[PDB]
Order: C-alpha cells, then structure tokens, then sequence
C-alpha cells in the first residue's frame, strides 16, 4: 500500500482517484490520499468548484517513486510532484497518518474494476503517449489535442497516440485497395500489431489508456482513438482468437463504468452499430453486446 | 464540398475536372431458370468518365468477363469503377489530370479515394445535381460499341460532338443534360424528337444529328415539352 500526500488544498477542488472521487472544501485540512494499491497505474485529477471546464490529473504509478501533490497559487493548478528525499518523505506521510488528515482508497475487496480498466496499461507506455521525461508521472487534460488531430499545434502538449487511418498508404496496399479497405486484417495484423505496437498487450494498453482519459478528462481526441482501435478489430475478418476473447471483456468493463449521462458524447453510434452488428466480429462480443443492450438500446 | 445549383459554373472554368458515372458499369437482365428460381445475366457495361468543359468523353468498357467467378458484384461494380478512373488518371500526361472528380452517386467516394491515395492533390467531390448520365446508353453510338464489345476497350468521343465551335460549355453542357433528362423520361418520344425529320443526318464522327442553330432551339423547346409532360403524368399535376 501507498501514499501520496497533499501539502494543502487551497481551493474547493473535487479530486478523483482512479474511479472514485471526494468534495474538498476551500482550505480543508486535507492532506492526501493513503492505502493506494500497488501494482497497477493510477490517476489522480481535478475539477475545480468555479471551473467545471478543464478536469485535469496525473498517470501515475507509485513503485517508481514517491508523489505528492502541491498547490500552485500561480498557476491555479494542484501540481504533482516527486519527492527524491526518501525519509523526508515517510516523515511526512506518517505524521499526517498519525493525524489521520488522509483518506483511504476506497477499495471493495471483490471489486477487480479498476484492475479490469488497466490490465494492459503501462506508466512506461504512458510517458510516450505523453511526453514530458523529465517528470515520471504524466499531466493530461480535457483540451489537450493529439497528433493526428493536429496534422488535420503546440506539440510540447500533444497525446502522441498511434496514427490510425483506414484510408491511407499505410492502411491499403497498392494492387489490394478493395481488399484492405473491407477486410482490415492486414492493416491490423502486420502493420500495426506486429509492426508498430509488437504485441497484443501495448494495443490494448493504448486503447485503454485511450478509453479511460476520455472518461475522466471528457478528451475528444481520446475518445477518438479509443474508437478507431476497436473499429480496427472488428473491421478485420482475421483477428487471433486470444485476442477477440480479451477485447470482449475490455469493452464490457469500460462499457460499464461510464457515466450513464455521458453515453451521448462518449459513444459514437456508428461505430458500435457496425461492430456489434455489421463487422466481422459481430458475434465475438457477446458481453459487450449484452451490456450495451441493457444499458443503451437508445444508442442502437 | 458537394456540387449543387449554386456552384454550378465552377464546372466550365479552366480547372480541369472530370465526371464519373458509374450506373452503367454493372448491367444485368433478370431471368427465370427451369426451376423457376430467378438468375441474372450481365450484360457488357461502361464507366461514363466526362469532362464537361471540352466534352472529352473517355468511355470505358466493361466487359461481362470482368464479372466471372466475382461475388458481391454491385459491389464489386464500384471498385473496378475506381481502378479504372484511377488507371485513366495515371495513363493522362500530369498537365490533362484533373484537379477534382466528381462522382455522380455518393457510393463512389470511398472506392474512389482509396483508388487515388497516390494523388492526394486530386479532390473527390459528391454532388446534388440529379444528373441523367444514366442514359448515356440511350446514344446509339455509345449502346452499339458498348454491346459489341468482345473485350475491355476504352473508346474516346467528343459528347458535344462540334457545338463548342459555335456555343460556350455553359450552354453545350445544358443541351447535353437536357437531351439526356428527355432521353431518361421518355426514351421512345425523346429519339423520334431527334431523328423524325430524315434530311438532318448523324456524321459519322458524331453522336447527334446537324441541327442548324434554329433546328437546336426548336429540338430544346420539345424536349422541354416532353419533360413537363412526363412530369404531369407521373405525379397526376
């Protein structure tokens, strides 16, 4: 179990961790977050009580180093932080313990969730994605744009997500055009997984990095990718077994987290029409077809 | 973006720009088998590839072998479409490229943007305009080379055979999609229209007859006729 505390909270805030979040209110004495299981990443955000625009937080991942968060009253932002001072740092996570100043990570033991959501999510592959390396945590927020969207401005603040375009060179051999353009398989298997992700795992942990940044900072472009990645599948008739089962239970943690209320901006309805219904792989979903059923028949 | 009644005179600038139609790629005659079970059998087709400013038709013929042991073909139809627009664009030297293409149905912009990744300066456009290139096939010339086709060739016309040395392309692509709408309505009444009077001959390098310029506006005042009354008759107005 981990700790990463806060050395105050200036400003009403509420504050996320992973899928759960707290009201602090204008200088409560609110110092930090404790019990935070190891093993997995994590994400700590906010959304300030006079900016409901602009949630914002922190990838983290607490066995590469001690993190705390500070207010910047220049900046207006609760800021993350690493502490290099290793007994300077158990000094101040065990006062504030002492003082019992911290809440706890509220973790049901049956609840796999927050495992489900990042099972193949790295902080190695984070910080490619977001590119900042002098920090080891990683800054995302509702406006920041990716890659792709800014070929069609700032790249210091970019999510440099993998470029997916289904009418490109890259995605349609010469000679092949109807063939790749309608069944993606060779698009998905030698160009993306075996060429550029290597392996299943880094393109699922894309895609759920993808999803989860959409859900908790509302990132359109991430959103965006999140989609493409799953069209991509399903649009290929030959997708690895292994692969197809995984997917099924991806999408069906992901799809059951939302916010109810988001389903409008969060799923786009073309996509998940051709996928469950239209693709290929329209009979390999079967959790993920059963819970949007259940949960969004208006969407379908 | 699409091309619609109001940026219609964009089609008779000096951009090069060609129309593709593609309804006539894939033609069939449906049947009934001994079973009694219906079957189709393809008929040679054309992709109608036009440039509306110089009249240049390049007219692609699609011979039923292209069809042989194919699924999907009305599918099918629309790539094989691309690949020839796309073979034709290459086979022009770079200055007779066009700078945009665009297609007469909406289906045809995928295949077609996929066909032309390697021209990404080249536009492919939908439009609104409900053009009648559909009876292309009603020009005898054109159904007569079409038909007697043994295999894919691509024979070049001018569709507004020698009217541009006396009419603007504003005015000759009007005459054409006007002599076209009627040929769709009313193929029948359309060609008697044309060819009722025996002393106005077809040159052999034309498609349509050696109107005089005051025989033109007779013709288009009857074509028009034929199409209003069309209209009346179909929606009982």
């Amino acid at each position: 179990m981990n700790t990463v505390p806060f050395t105050s909270a200036p400003i009403e805030v509420t504050i996320g961790i992973d899928q759960y979040s707290f009201n602090v209110k204008e200088n409560q004495p609110f110092h930090g977050i404790k019990d935070i299981p190891i093993g997995h990443v994590h994400v700590i955000h906010f959304q300030h009580a006079d900016n409901s625009s602009m949630r914002y937080g922190y990838w983290f991942d607490c066995r590469m180093g001690n993190f705390y968060i500070q207010y910047d009253p220049k900046d207006g932002l609760y800021k993350m932080m690493e502490e290099r001072d290793g007994a300077k740092f158990e000094n101040i996570v065990h006062n504030f313990k002492e003082r019992q100043m911290m809440v706890s990570y509220p973790k049901i033991d049956e609840d796999d969730t927050w495992y489900n959501l990042t099972e193949f999510v790295q902080m190695d592959k984070i910080r490619k994605i977001v590119r900042k390396d002098e920090n080891q945590f990683s800054y995302v927020d509702s406006s920041m744009t990716t890659v792709q969207e800014n070929e069609l401005s700032d790249p210091a603040h970019s999510l440099n997500y993998t470029v997916i375009n289904f009418k490109s060179r890259e995605a349609i051999r010469p000679g092949h055009e109807m063939e790749d353009f309608l069944d993606k398989s060779y698009y998905l298997n030698t160009v993306m997984l075996q060429g550029i992700f290597k392996n299943s795992s880094n393109y699922f942990g894309e895609l759920q990095f993808a999803f989860l940044n959409a859900m908790f900072f509302g990132n359109y472009g991430s959103s965006l990718q999140w989609h493409a990645m799953i069209e991509l599948i399903c649009s290929s008739a030959t997708v690895p077994k292994h692969m197809l089962d995984k997917l099924d239970e991806i999408l069906y943690y992901q799809i059951k987290t939302l916010p109810e209320q988001y389903s409008d901006i969060l799923l786009n309805e073309r996509v998940w029409n051709i996928c469950l219904y239209s693709s290929f792989q329209k009979n390999s979903l079967h959790n993920t077809e059963k819970i949007m059923e259940n949960k969004y028949p208006e969407l379908l | 973006g699409a091309m619609n009644s109001s940026n219609y005179a964009e089609l008779f600038n000096n951009d090069i720009k060609l129309f593709v139609d593609d309804t006539n790629v894939y033609r069939v005659t449906v049947h009934k088998t001994f079973e009694g079970n219906v079957a189709t059998k393809a008929i040679n087709g054309c992709i109608f590839t036009l440039n509306p400013k110089t009249g240049h038709l390049f007219l692609k013929i699609i011979h039923t072998s292209v069809w042989a042991g194919q699924k999907r073909l009305s599918q099918l139809a629309k790539w094989k479409t691309a690949e020839e627009v796309s073979a034709l664009v290459r086979s022009l030297p770079k200055e007779e490229q066009p700078k945009q293409i665009i297609v007469t149905r909406k289906a045809m912009l995928d295949p077609l943007e996929v066909h032309m990744l390697d021209f990404p300066n080249i536009a492919i456009r939908p439009t609104e305009l409900r053009l009648p290139f559909s009876a292309a096939m009603s020009i005898d010339k054109l159904s007569d080379v079409v038909m007697k086709a043994t295999e894919p060739q691509m024979v070049l016309f001018n569709i507004y055979d020698d009217w541009l040395d006396r009419i603007s392309s504003y005015t000759a692509f009007s005459r054409l999609t006007l002599l076209l709408r009627a040929l769709k309505t009313n193929e029948e009444s359309a060609k008697m229209i044309l060819l009722s009077d025996p002393t106005i001959t077809i040159k052999s390098y034309h498609l349509w007859p050696s109107f005089t310029d005051e025989q033109w506006i007779t013709i288009e005042s009857q074509m028009r006729d034929l199409i209003l009354t069309e209209y009346g008759r179909k929606y009982n107005v």
